[PDB]
């Protein structure tokens, strides 16, 4: 159980 | 700003999470460079760091950049929450050993203090003990 980073998808 | 992927990582997310020493000792280097940067999420390298076990970086990171911030937070997550969370003690006492007592005293989003993930008391005895008297 390694919690992992969220992360956001965006592409300027 | 540097080049970024889809996420907003830049090479020096990268580095970290990959556990790239040399790539980072290079780029830490570079004049400008933002110890501090974001990813789209807020999302910081040593975060990375400290969240996947890469020890050496976190080391390099602390020797090589005095003006990193040990607070940043993404959610209340620190650096001591994202290594302490996934079982990395070593890299604990080292942001300890670097930024004091500071770092204890930080909740997350869900109200959770860093040293609530370490369930031995001799660990959270060392983790203190090593940590930096100003």
């Amino acid at each position: 159980g390694a919690k992992r980073h969220r992360k956001v998808l965006r592409d300027n | 700003s540097m080049k970024t992927n889809l996420k907003g990582e830049t090479a020096l997310h990268r580095a970290c999470i990959n556990n790239q020493v040399e790539k980072l000792i290079l780029l830490l280097s570079l004049p400008g460079i933002d110890i501090n940067v974001k990813d789209n999420a807020g999302w910081t390298p040593l975060h990375e760091a400290c969240n996947y076990g890469n020890t050496v970086c976190v080391q390099e990171i602390l020797q090589r950049c005095p003006e990193v911030d040990l607070l940043t937070q993404v959610d209340g997550v620190t650096p001591l929450h994202d290594a302490l969370s996934n079982g990395h003690v070593e890299i604990g006492k080292l942001l300890l050993q670097h930024g004091g007592p500071v770092l204890l005293q930080q909740r997350n989003a869900k109200g959770e203090l860093p040293l609530d993930y370490v369930v031995s008391p001799q660990i959270k005895e060392e983790l203190f003990a090593i940590t930096k008297i100003e």
